């Protein structure tokens, strides 16, 4: 199809820099992304957030965020006193341990056990817009004086001792210590494989013909007539879906008295209680929009193949052909008709999540029992969060051990409601032919199906162009009716192509002002 | 059709001491201690629920292995061809009034073919094992269709492993009330437990279950009777499918529930049952047991 | 075939009133057992009342001269600090007792490979083995070793068990048709 | 188009309940009226508020401890458990300052494999394991060693027995059917006529009526199931040692009834605890395949022509048809379910081919160390609320009964709108997921290529209890009326229930 305009990236001018925050001592400003370069074009060749060095007008915030609770030094973390001298470092400084004459608790039935492998991976924040994992939202490592252990059901590691000739299982890694931020980490092993394969073929072939003559001699002269309709129709559909997900552990994060990551604690205290969007958008950027509250560690393999071919041929003819001879004169004429419609579509997806790069890649390339076994073997060492339930990043504020932070929670909620739409892929325009808009923070592209691309996944040889629409971005909020507000959207970015699926969601939305 | 019926015993027996010298488990003795010392059947039933009706006076540990494997396949092919070919051709001509000729030659064919073929190929197998290592159990019980009894080596290995995780495959039983001991009112609780055993055997007596067809064993499961259909028979009554193997036929007679005890008149209780549930029919065997019991009054 | 909806009987008269718990129970019979997938009876078979007892709760008779396990079971005082747990659950006979007092009561503690199963109760109607009823590892202070020729290992029998032996029998029916 | 996003709605807040004398707090909650579905708005988290109070009311929460009160955890351990060498409190508060430690057992002892899994509560309605409710690392004395194979294990005090009642049961079923029918007819004719005198008259005819009619079907049903049982577990009936986290959370429960706080209890720890279980593994495989081939062939021809010679005039027609049709279809559904064992074997068993006996052996071996919980008998978690360690134990118990009854209602998936495609709606929380069978896809399972999809009927929520004189509930089956698309098995359970007030 036609390309859109490769409209350039365009930013707002800089906002005026905030004062030199008393501790960071950095001038913060932002330039809003008015429009990214929809494709190609002049990129915005710079940051969206900038932070110049300074020297502060006044003292950093009171180095005394809590009474009686022991406060660490680099990090504002407040530890209940029994965590000081408990034999494990409850904050990055180690200030709770690194001067103890002796430890009030020794935990000699836990401190041998390493933290649950992959627990750090459930603690990450999550960028719904990118689906990238972000910096640690939860503390993956703080135990809060808990001595809780998780049975490592796959501890049973084969060993060989050439001296004894004993072939045996090494008892190492039998248990892992559960970090305090997990209410449960279940380690239940499951697999489910569902497969459906469907084949449909049709032909409908119909030759129909008449031929005719009348011819007379006393001169000898002929007339012949012909009429025919030759039609051919074919349909061939193949669909197969393979979905094999392998849970290795369920987990649920603690929702009461969450111990935030100390880096997050820093970044959060540092946030002013004033809606400077630049800072809040940076916090949403690096901690992301959401944090996981529950999920499953495991692997998923999904393979989908769709092939659809249709071929329709219709050939009509009529002719009249004549003789007169006694030297000869020969005559004829007629009508020829051909009409064709032919379309072929082949689309395969093979996505593998979890398991090592190499052995997941091997299963992605070539499904077999050998690659299922080596992939499952690699899932022991490198599982992934295969399903999860998440909350907006501002929602952790209400639940963190710091207690109420409501001004900052509201500010971050507003900043997020903005960010979710300012950086939304909706603004990467009409990726045709099921092309996938992605906004790479400042530069858009359409990830296309297995075919030609010039601008917007238009050049694809897909003249059987049955492909689904996608929404224009949500229009700006209405000038609210003093209490009620509306937002409008259309299935026009792209429009549903030649009968493709209409855009599934809301065409209009409404909000209390 | 294969049947494999197979036991390894390798604890030839255990013999538990008589109830006097047996040591009760701490939680069981605790539950006996909390029995109410009165016929509150709720408590004694909760006891018989957790600990059952008997204890093993003696028995042998081992493992059991069974394979029923059934292959039944029929192939039918029917093929018919017909063909009819006819010609009728005649000529008649004249030369003695006007020179004239006429000719007519007429052909028909009518071939027909009709073929039909049906296959059914049903294969069923249920290897069952108790005892032995879980891995040897799963390796051996996995039905290998070319060797459905299970290959020699794997049976070897399993029969070895059952040495180490043997299961009680044969037992002789003593009523659980015989263990009622070391507790306040033990002598009284022993009688109330005996009455609870009889009440429980009443409550769960399969007599309550109206018959299953095809010899399905009805069992009371709480308030309701399941029918455990014999192999390859199914449905709520086992009314459906077919029995494999050989049956003597008919319907075997099943006991009605015992009528309530006559109140020990002249010191003898008596009670009767009727064997009407079902009446033995079609040459099936009579219910097995006596029609009436009598006991000394309690 | 036809289902038959389970129907509860009327409640029986209440139990006599428990001195220990000041309560009574009733029972409902199942008048008509559900059959052929007929709906089972719904709710409890029993209900309970608070009641003023006529009966005293019988007390425990304490262990007297014998050692009292924390559970309240009693064992011979000679078993205290055996080096063996003779108080079934609590091992209170081994509490806080000297490294001199605990004897090498036996050189081996390994019971035969599943002798715990010989102490389970049995439910004769359902045919299921039920929970642990006899303490089959009460060694009674004896070092009653037995050599299993089958497992080729020494096992310690409990003091009570009349015999435990390891001669194997293997009993194979093949029937192919 | 058809599916339209359903936003989560939650109730107006309850009244503030009166300030709890012990918690010095007041509580309000919202019922979830309908879940978010089809990507509708997920409303918000935190359907419960707690406020500080000032209370003059007395609190008798000081449940006496004759034993040793653990310093950090406040567990009441028996005085005999000090200095036994076991951390029976938290933070060794019972082993701190011990003049001497009388190690109750010197040998190394394992915990039973997976035993701590069974100390979690189970959400019986979700059938989901939740936070820990029992302490299976509390031994009291213990140290009677239990040998399974060579490994001697220390049985938790909470556990009546864990025992290797090893068993297995494999069921294989393979039913193949084929049918074909294959009909042909070849009608054919000719005519020829001549006449002459000086004249000629030739009249030929041809006719063909050829028909072909073929239909082949193949069907395969292949179901395999291995049930493997590796151990049997029972919890003690009485005097259980609760987990710290659960102890606390229960102590936080108010005495005045506040549904939301108990709901949060169930959502953290679930509704029931496992009192007895069978531990094992399940492998199930089921392949359903149907194949049909159909061919239609129908050829017709005519010639009709004549010529007469006296000069010559000839006439003729040819007519022809060839109608040929060839419908062909295969539908193949394979579901593999594997529970328990190691990831490696779990996955290769989850491949689409039936396994080798080697792999089944390896898997069943692994299952012994990481068993699934095949069967549970469970008791409701309010039965753990006892006078021994909670004040107002009967009140907390009754409130948990009421909250459980309401929780069952609220968490029921029946609130979900019916999925298309014989979807199964599952209420994950404020949000309901349509689990789509094999051959069904998308948010509502709307995208399915299969021509027919039998809809097994889904009950609507049981209508509320009627008044006394036959307190009763009824259901309508309206939610997913089965008949559409050739409905399948109707709901087995009771369409209505009666209770004696
Ligand atoms: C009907 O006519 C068809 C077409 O002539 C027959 O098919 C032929 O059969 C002969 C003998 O088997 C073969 O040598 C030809 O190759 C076939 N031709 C084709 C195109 O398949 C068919 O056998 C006839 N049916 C009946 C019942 O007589
Ligand atoms: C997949 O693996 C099989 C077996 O190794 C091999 O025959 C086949 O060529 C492979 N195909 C690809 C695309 O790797
Ligand atoms: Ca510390
Ligand atoms: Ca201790």
């Amino acid at each position: 199809a036609a390309t859109p305009a490769a409209v350039t990236c365009q930013l707002s001018n800089w906002s005026e820099w905030t004062d030199c925050f008393p501790c960071q001592d950095k001038k913060y400003r932002h330039r809003s992304l008015l429009q990214p370069n929809k494709f190609g074009g002049t990129i915005c060749s710079g940051d969206i957030w900038d932070q110049a060095s300074c020297s502060s007008s006044t003292t950093c915030v009171r180095q005394a965020q809590c009474g009686q609770d022991f406060q660490c030094k680099e990090t504002g973390r407040c530890l209940k006193r029994h965590l000081v001298c408990n034999g494990d470092q409850d904050c990055l400084d180690g200030s709770d341990e690194d001067d103890c004459e002796d430890v009030r608790a020794i935990d000699e039935d836990c401190s041998q056990y390493e933290p649950i492998p992959g627990s750090q991976k459930a603690a990450l924040g999550y960028n719904i817009l990118t689906q990238e994992d972000a910096q640690s939202v939860y503390d993956a490592s703080y135990y809060g004086g808990q001595c809780e252990t998780v049975y490592n059901g796959e501890w049973r590691e084969l060993r060989y001792d050439s001296t004894c000739e004993r072939l045996y299982y090494g008892d190492d890694e039998k248990y892992f210590r559960k970090p305090y931020n997990f209410l449960k980490y279940h380690f239940e092993a499951l697999a489910d494989t569902g497969i459906s394969s469907e084949f449909y073929d049709n032909a409908n072939d119909l030759l129909s013909k008449v031929k005719k003559d009348k011819s007379d001699s006393f001169h000898s002269q002929d007339t012949s007539f012909l009429n025919e309709l030759n039609k051919y129709n074919e349909k061939k559909f193949i669909f197969t879906r393979i979905f094999t997900k392998v849970q290795t552990a369920h987990f649920k994060m603690r929702k009461d008295d969450i111990m935030l990551d100390e880096g997050m604690l820093q970044s959060l205290m540092e946030l002013p209680d004033q809606y400077n969007y630049g800072m809040y958008a940076k916090f949403i950027n690096d901690y992301g929009t959401h944090y996981i509250t529950s999920g499953s560690m495991g692997g998923i393999y999904e393979y989908i193949l769709v092939i659809d071919k249709a071929k329709m041929e219709s050939l009509g003819i009529t002719s009249r052909d004549i003789t007169t001879c006694f030297h000869c004169k020969k005559f004829g004429g007629g009508k020829t008709e051909r009409a064709r419609k032919a379309m072929a579509v082949e689309d395969i997806i093979s996505r593998v999540r979890g398991g090592s790069s190499g052995w997941s890649g091997g299963l992605a390339q070539n499904r077999s029992t050998i690659t299922y076994r080596s992939w499952g073997r690699s899932l022991k060492y490198n599982p992934v969060v295969i399903d999860f339930e998440m909350q907006p990043i501002h929602e952790v504020l209400r639940h963190t051990s710091l207690g109420p932070l409501e001004a900052k929670r509201q500010n971050l909620r507003r900043a997020l409601d903005q960010y979710l739409m300012e950086f939304n892929a909706c603004r990467c325009g009409p990726c045709f032919n099921n092309g996938v808009p992605i906004l790479e923070g400042t530069s858009c592209r359409c990830q296309c199906r297995l075919g030609s691309l010039g601008a917007a996944c238009e050049q694809t040889q897909t003249e059987g162009a049955k492909a689904d629409g996608s929404w224009s971005c949500w229009s700006s909020w209405s000038v609210c009716r003093a209490g009620i507000q509306e937002r409008r959207r259309e299935c026009d970015n792209p429009a549903p192509q030649n009968g493709g699926a209409s855009c599934p969601g809301r065409k209009v939305q409404t909000q209390a002002c | 059709q294969l049947l494999v019926v197979e036991n390894t015993v390798e604890v030839a027996q255990f013999i538990n001491n008589n109830p006097e010298f047996l040591q009760l488990a701490e939680p069981f003795w605790k539950e006996l201690s909390h029995l109410p010392s009165l016929y509150d059947y709720s408590a004694y039933r909760r006891l018989i629920d957790q600990y059952g009706t008997h204890y093993l006076q003696s028995g042998s540990l081992g493992g059991e292995y069974r394979v029923l494997f059934y292959v039944d396949s029929e192939k039918l092919k029917q093929n018919d061809f017909n063909s009819v070919e006819e010609k009728k051709c005649k000529s008649s001509g004249w030369h003695f009034v006007v020179k004239f000729s006429s000719h007519g030659c007429k052909e028909l064919e009518n071939a027909l073919k009709a073929a039909s073929g049906t296959q059914n190929n049903v294969l069923r197998g249920e290897p069952f094992i108790r005892g032995g290592g879980a891995g040897f159990i799963s390796g051996l019980s996995y039905l290998e269709l070319d060797n459905p009894a299970g290959n020699k080596r794997r049976y070897s290995a399993w029969a070895e492993s059952v040495t180490n995780l043997p299961q009680v495959i044969k037992q002789k039983l003593t009523p659980l009330y015989e263990l009622v001991k070391e507790v306040p009112c033990a002598s009284v609780k022993k009688l109330y437990l005996k009455w609870a055993l009889e009440e429980y055997l009443d409550e769960f007596d399969p007599c309550h279950c109206r018959p299953c067809q095809n010899g399905g064993l009805a069992t009371v499961e709480g308030t309701h009777c399941l029918c455990h259909c014999k192999p390859y028979t199914f449905g709520a009554a086992c009314e459906q499918g077919v029995l494999v193997g050989n049956q003597a036929g008919g319907v075997d007679g099943g006991w009605s529930c015992w009528s309530s005890w006559s109140p020990c008149v002249q010191g003898k209780k008596t009670r009767s049952r009727e064997c009407n549930n079902p009446p033995p029919s079609g040459g099936g065997r009579s219910c097995v047991g006596e029609t009436t019991e009598s006991t000394q009054c309690e | 075939s036809s289902p038959v909806n389970c129907q509860w009987d009327f409640y029986a008269p209440w139990s006599e009133c428990n001195g220990c718990t000041k309560t009574q129970t009733r029972r409902r019979s199942v008048a008509v057992y559900g059959q052929y997938g007929g709906q089972p009876c719904v709710g409890n078979a029993f209900e309970t009342q608070s009641c003023e007892p006529t009966r005293g709760c019988p007390t425990e008779e304490g262990c007297g001269e014998r050692f009292r396990c924390f559970s309240g079971q009693c064992i011979s005082k000679s078993l205290v600090c055996n080096g063996d747990s003779d108080c079934d659950e609590d091992s209170a006979d081994e509490d806080r007792c000297e490294d001199s007092e605990r004897r090498p009561s036996c050189d081996i503690d390994k019971p035969p490979p599943n002798i715990e199963l010989t102490g389970n109760g049995y439910n004769e109607l359902t045919g299921q083995f039920r929970n642990r009823v006899i303490n089959t590892k009460s060694f009674g202070g004896q070092c009653r070793k037995v050599f299993s020729g089958d497992g080729k290992d020494f096992y310690r029998l409990s003091g009570n068990v009349l015999s435990y032996t390891f001669q194997v029998k293997i009993n194979n029916d093949f029937n192919y048709e | 188009v058809t599916l339209m996003p359903i936003d989560c709605e939650l109730s107006s807040w309850s009244s503030w309940t009166t300030c709890d004398p012990c918690q010095k707090k007041r509580y309000r909650y919202a019922y979830l009226l309908q879940p978010s579905q089809f990507h509708g708005e997920p409303c918000n988290f935190s359907d419960k508020e707690v406020e500080d109070c000032v209370t003059n009311r007395p609190c008798r929460s000081q449940v006496r401890c004759e034993g040793f009160v653990c310093a950090q955890t406040g567990r009441c351990v028996n005085r005999r458990l000090l200095c036994n060498g076991d951390n029976d409190c938290g933070d060794q508060s019972d082993e701190a300052n011990c003049r001497r430690i009388y190690k109750k057992c010197q040998h190394e002892m394992d915990q039973y494999w997976g035993i701590g899994s069974l100390a979690s509560g189970i959400n019986l309605f979700t059938n989901s394991f939740e936070g820990p409710v029992l302490d299976h690392r509390y031994y009291a004395g213990g140290c009677s060693p239990h040998y399974i194979l060579n490994t001697r294990f220390r049985k938790p005090y909470n556990v009546e027995s864990y025992t290797p009642q090893t068993q297995g049961k494999y069921e294989f079923i393979l039913k193949e059917y084929e049918s074909y029918s294959d009909f042909e007819r070849n009608v054919t004719e000719k005519m020829a006529s001549k006449s002459g005198f000086s004249s000629q008259s030739d009249r030929g005819k041809h006719y063909i009526r050829r028909t072909k009619r073929f239909s082949h079907t193949k069907s395969v049903f292949l179901h395999a199931r291995s049930d493997l049982e590796v151990a049997h577990y029972k919890l003690k009936p009485r005097s259980l040692m609760l987990h710290y986290e659960f102890l606390q959370r229960v102590k936080r429960l108010p005495l005045e009834y506040s549904y939301g706080e108990y709901r949060d209890l169930f959502r953290d720890f679930g509704t029931h605890y496992i009192t007895e279980a069978v531990l094992g593994g399940i492998y199930e495989y089921t392949l359903v395949m149907n194949k049909e081939a159909m061919e239609r062939g129908d050829y017709t021809l005519n010639n009709v022509h004549a010529c007469a010679k006296n000069v010559g005039k000839c006439r003729g027609i040819l007519n022809e048809i060839k109608d040929r049709n060839k419908r062909d279809t295969m539908v193949e559904d394979l579901v593999v379910l594997v529970r328990g064992g190691a990831s490696e074997h779990i996955t290769t068993l989850a491949y689409q081919e039936l396994p080798t006996a080697d792999l089944m052996q390896e898997w069943g071996d692994a299952v012994q160390y990481n068993p699934a919980i095949i069967k549970v008998k469970v008791e409701p978690l309010y039965e753990l609320v006892t006078a021994t360690d909670f004040a107002y134990s009967s009140t907390v118990r009754q409130n948990m009964k009421q909250a459980l009854e309401e929780f069952q209602k609220e968490v029921s998936s029946c609130h979900c709108a019916p999925c298309q495609g014989n979807g199964v709606p599952v209420l994950k929380g404020s949000r309901c997921d349509c689990i789509c069978p094999v051959g069904s896809q998308g948010l509502a399972c709307e995208v399915s290529y299969r021509k027919n999809t039998p809809i097994d009927g889904k009950w609507n929520c049981w209508s509320n209890w009627s008044s006394c004189s036959g307190r009763r509930k009824t259901r309508q089956r309206q939610c997913n009326n089965p008949p559409p698309q050739n409905g399948g098995s109707p709901c087995s359970g009771p369409a209505s229930e009666t209770l004696d007030c």
